[PDB]
């Protein structure tokens, strides 16, 4: 067997989880924050 | 009364309401109709999240108010 | 709550716990599935490496969370 190909997938694969998970908040924040100014700018179908 | 509601896809469901009826009924009416459980809706009218104990007169909600149906995944 | 542990050989793994629970525990669940001593076990998470007497919480792990299980030795 290896260790340090397998640890170092092992590694990437859980930073890539970290990162794609930080852009789901950051979208889903950004979705209601959007949601809310729009329902105050302009509630008509426009 | 009726009153409309706008998804994130962009479709517009039209639901017939009270004045009186709870938040919790209208997150009901919309599971009805689309499937959607209510702990996964969130409702937004004129720039304020809407809470499942109060009522549409609590909001000033009126006939053919469009109301904004915010979603996306998981329930706890 | 529901966590998810990947292994070195590809497979997931679901395990039952609450946020109040050790990484001692999550190693002494995956003993009673899968056989291996918790001496021999590691667990990641965010690239981060997690300690026996941590929880959960102390790493804000939430549910459906994906922890990454490395095995063997420093050595060879």
């Amino acid at each position: 067997m290896t260790e340090e190909e397998q640890f170092a997938l092992a590694l990437k694969m859980s930073e890539q989880e970290a990162r794609e998970v930080n852009s789901q908040e950051e979208e889903e924040e950004e979705l209601l924050r959007k949601a809310i100014a729009e329902s105050l700018n302009s509630c008509r179908p426009s | 009364m009726q009153i409309f509601v706008k998804t994130l896809t962009g479709k517009t469901i039209t639901l017939e309401v009270e004045p009186s009826d709870t938040i919790e009924n209208v997150k009901a009416k919309i599971q009805d109709k689309e499937g959607i459980p209510p702990d996964q809706q969130r409702l937004i009218f004129a720039g304020k999240q809407l809470e499942d104990g109060r009522t549409l007169s609590d909001y000033n909600i009126q006939k053919e108010s469009t109301l904004h149906l915010v979603l996306r995944l998981r329930g706890g």
